[PDB]
């Protein structure tokens, strides 16, 4: 070892991301007509642990009949799911809510469902991500989003309240500006702008405010005459091809998972 | 140095399914060696799933008579169904065995006088005949006994079903029905007998079995 | 990890390794049966005694040994090519079926041990899988699973 | 015959499917100036009845004069077909209605019209559908489409009452999101996703709750003020190349084909 | 001149045993054919005679236990009978044919813990023990239980016997009698367990099976 | 195996009929100048119950002074008896 550090023992990786396909497929028989030498081991070595479970005698079991395939993560989280909504109840308002990984938020305010789940299998991500604003209720409302990265200015999060910050530090972050006449819906890809090298999302205490969050969409809308009905809108994430997602931890707990 | 033997401590032996993890095993032990008989005691083939399982079997045995009207359904058969019991010999394949895939043949047999006429349609019907008509039967594997011409028919179907095997124990619904419509009336003089006997031989092909278990039922 | 994996989605197939750990000393003695009989999971299979369920494919462990791991693979036996999660459902439906089976372990021979030794062995039971096939996204939240 | 079976008699295949084109092509006189030795036979005998049928002399009738041949069944029933309609008469409510291939189904619950009579063509059914729905009446109403494949949980199907589930277990399944004023119309390719072979059309009792069953589309909208008209939706179904016909049935007697 | 064809009246069909001779008869109507799937529903093999009646099976369990005098017959077995039985998938294939024959191998477990010793002999004897000495049983294919060394015999046989097959509906006599003698005596110190358990597996080796049969007993 | 029993364990043929003549004959030193290897074995296996036993050093015993084999079950036997 380059460290100085000696064994007899041979070291060998443990637990090797992605060691097969999640679709059935041949890349005869499985095992048989010679013996189980894999129905015997010992699961506390993990020099023996890598050994190729068999018992009983099997088939190749052909292939699966469908193309894609649904077990990879870039095809599952491809498809965009829910995050968050909320509603305007009044004109000249704005709104921000931050992406944040961490699990000590608890839904409404944090990830719910699936997202709270998956962000929760591993232990870093790093990279950009898509978002898409889907918008319910009144018409003829013009708004404008902007992206704002960890530790700039922003308005206190999770929170509706009117714009505390000038039209110029709004616009010079960019900014989408949409009419809710026009168009109803809105997919636009967040960058990735950190400090750190990724954003982790289990952690406690002091690194969790910081380190766990990914970054505060925000919203302002205008020209909303509340003689009109409620106007709703809903976010829903999904991942690109440029994340990547490192080192798997323990999926949660019953208990932890919830939903909303 | 010299090496003095020992035993083989851990070893794995198994036949078939079933499998023996042992600590403290040893070597097994044979005697003599299967031997080729010079005279055979039993001339006729060994045993083997085709022997047993597929063979001829007798279903089900009805009459057809002069007052069974157009249409009438002489016999309806749940095939597959009456293949399971114990009188006969495919039983002991399948009643160990959770589920199966397989074809079906079937042989349908009527004994008409040359002074009767009439005829018989003998269909092979998936699932159940639900609504469609009656007339059109002839779309299923079929065949036409007409008491002119043959006798006997002769069927012979693959596997059609939504699944991967038909489970026996608690089958989800009949994979096949047989049912056999007047197609044209039984129709005699005097003292012509007034009947026909009919009778039905079904067998399985190319039988696949799965799942052995020790569920009785 | 298994069951929170193939809990968001609707179809699972593959070939299910149970991994048994007994935890004995070297001075306990005994042996395992661990039977799979090939159903669904609501056929009643408590009134199986020994000799029956040597019929359905099984396999036995020896307590004491150098290895402690029995890998017990399940094959893919199943009339339908997937199963499906029916526990997002709220009653049972025929036809409907989530396991491939149940998996019954009996006591093939007694524990014997001597005075001074514990007792009884703890057997720890692992789950993972091989030649999985998974599709159909959802979202559920699998609930414990009490005998 | 590999299962021990023998004969003398040759055994011959019966029925076999697409024996002629549809369409009238050339592929002089077809009988004539010889005798109609085919106009005497033993249609009881499989292997005279496949015999080409021949009485009188004729000749061969040109070629037909359209293009597209229409007794395709993937050109046929490629044309959109009616399957449902309703209307929501109250905001903030859901609508399920199943893909139901039996016909123990009697309309409006059920399959009506041609696709009722397709259906019970032929015994097995396996792969995609394509889905149109098309919105009448009221404006200004977003609404969200998701599909559910059988098995898994879905609210009472054929009606209409409030939402019993998440907004996330719906969003999982994957879920279009629609406004009828942008929109009036949505056309979407319904995946296959069953746990069995295929779905048989003609089945009674048990069997027919769960293999009939193709899946089950769910509509639900929000923002509906019933200050406004009516909300009228309707359903039409086609079929993809990439569905697959097996194992014809025989029609529909005349008593059992409904409309609506 | 030109032939009109006919129907070919007099055939002959069958499958295994089973024959069908008719006059009237006519050619046999398929549809489909046999297909492989390229998804297969269950991977393990499918069931035949060598899967299912070749399998282990537990045929007796008893208890080795101190106060067994020496030569004390520990577990009496007659092998073939004891797998033709309801319980054992092997049944289906012998309850429906007459004779056969084969070879049986059996395996014995005990499970003694290091602190009991003793031993166990245990052999298979064609017909009956009858008189001969229980000294020499090692003359018998045999294998010695060593509370020390071995908790595992496996023992292999042919068939042995005066005729040709063994007619289990009638049998004439056991072929194989398991005997398990206490070769030498099972000693504890105090608070040992006084005991061990003593299972058997049997299963036939190269079954062949004759004679198809109605007779359900 | 054909029955389609398989295992690691070296299957072994057990008291093998006939493994010598019953008379004396040579077919030097039987057992010598090397060690009792064959005096220390386990008697339950029975691919270690075939070790050729050998315990101290010993010649090979000559040949046996008459010619017939009385040992033989065609000889013995053959007196009637």
């Amino acid at each position: 070892d380059d460290s100085g550090g000696f064994s007899t023992t041979v070291s060998t990786e443990q637990n090797v991301p992605d060691p097969q396909v999640g679709i059935t497929t041949m890349r005869m028989d499985v095992s048989g007509v010679q013996a189980p030498v894999g129905a015997i081991t010992t699961i506390e070595d993990p020099v023996l642990a890598k050994k190729v479970p068999e018992t009983f005698p099997e088939l190749k079991p052909g292939e699966s009949r469908h193309t894609s395939d649904h077990m990879s993560i870039y095809k599952f989280m491809g498809r965009s799911h829910f995050l968050c909504t909320f509603t305007f109840n009044s004109n000249n308002k704005e709104y921000t809510f931050p992406i944040t990984l961490s699990s000590t938020s608890n839904p409404p305010h944090g990830l719910p469902s699936t997202l709270r789940w998956f962000f929760n299998l591993f232990q870093l991500y790093r990279g950009p991500l898509d978002l898409t604003i889907i918008i319910t209720g009144a018409t003829d409302v013009d708004g404008m989003a902007w992206f704002t990265p960890v530790g700039l200015a922003v308005d206190t999060p999770w929170v509706e309240k009117e714009s505390a910050l000038q039209i110029d530090y709004k616009t010079a972050l960019g900014a989408v500006r949409f009419n809710t006449r026009r168009t109803g819906n809105i997919q636009i890809r967040l960058p990735w702008y950190s400090y750190l090298y990724a954003v982790s999302g289990a952690l406690d205490g002091l690194g969790d405010k910081t380190d766990s969050t990914f970054g505060l969409v925000s919203i302002q809308i205008a020209n909303y005459n509340h003689s009109d009905e409620y106007l709703s809108f809903s976010c829903y994430l999904s991942v690109t091809e440029q994340s990547e997602f490192y080192f798997p931890r323990a999926p949660l707990n019953s208990n932890a998972m919830l939903s909303t | 140095e010299q090496m003095i033997q020992s035993v083989d401590r851990t070893a794995v032996t198994g036949a078939s399914y079933f499998t023996s993890v042992d600590q403290s095993s040893v070597h097994t032990a044979e005697v003599g060696s299967h031997q080729i008989e010079p005279l055979k005691t039993s001339v006729d083939k060994p045993g083997s799933k085709k022997t047993q399982g597929e063979k001829f079997f007798l279903i089900h045995s009805a009459r057809w008579l002069t007052t069974h009207a157009l249409f009438h359904e002489v016999a309806k058969l749940d095939v597959v169904k009456l293949l399971y019991n114990e009188q006969f010999a495919v039983q002991g394949l399948l009643r160990y065995h959770t589920y199966a895939r397989f074809g079906i043949e079937i042989q349908v047999q009527i004994n008409p006088t040359p002074f009767q006429q009439g005829g018989l349609i003998c269909a092979m019907v998936p699932g159940d005949q639900s609504y469609g008509s009656i007339a059109s039967l002839t779309v299923y594997p079929h065949g036409l006994l007409n008491c002119n011409i043959n006798n006997v028919v002769r069927i012979k179907v693959p596997f059609i079903y939504t699944r991967g095997a038909y489970h026996f124990k608690d089958p989800q619904y009949p994979v096949w029905e047989l049912t056999i419509r007047v197609w044209s009336e039984l129709n005699i003089g005097t003292g012509t007998s007034a009947y026909t006997s009919l009778n039905v031989l079904a067998r399985f092909t190319d039988l696949e079995l799965h799942g052995l278990t020790p569920l009785s039922t | 990890a298994l069951a929170s994996i193939c809990q968001m989605f609707c179809f699972w197939r593959g070939d299910l390794v149970f991994d048994f750990q007994v935890f004995p000393t070297k001075y306990h003695s005994g042996r395992l049966l661990f039977c799979f009989v090939p159903g669904n999971e609501l056929i009643d299979v408590t009134g199986i005694t020994l000799k029956q369920a040597t019929t359905a494919p099984c396999a036995v462990m020896d307590i004491a040994g150098v290895q402690s791991t029995l890998r017990f693979r399940v094959p893919w036996i199943s009339d339908t090519p997937y199963r499906v999660n029916r526990y997002t459902k709220e009653a049972h439906q025929k036809g409907e079926y989530t396991a491939i089976g149940k998996l019954i372990v009996y006591c093939y021979n007694r524990l014997t041990s001597p005075s001074n030794v514990a007792h009884h062995v703890r057997v720890n039971v692992y789950l993972s899988a091989i030649n999985l096939e998974c599709f159909a996204p959802l979202y559920h939240a699998m609930d414990v699973t009490t005998q």
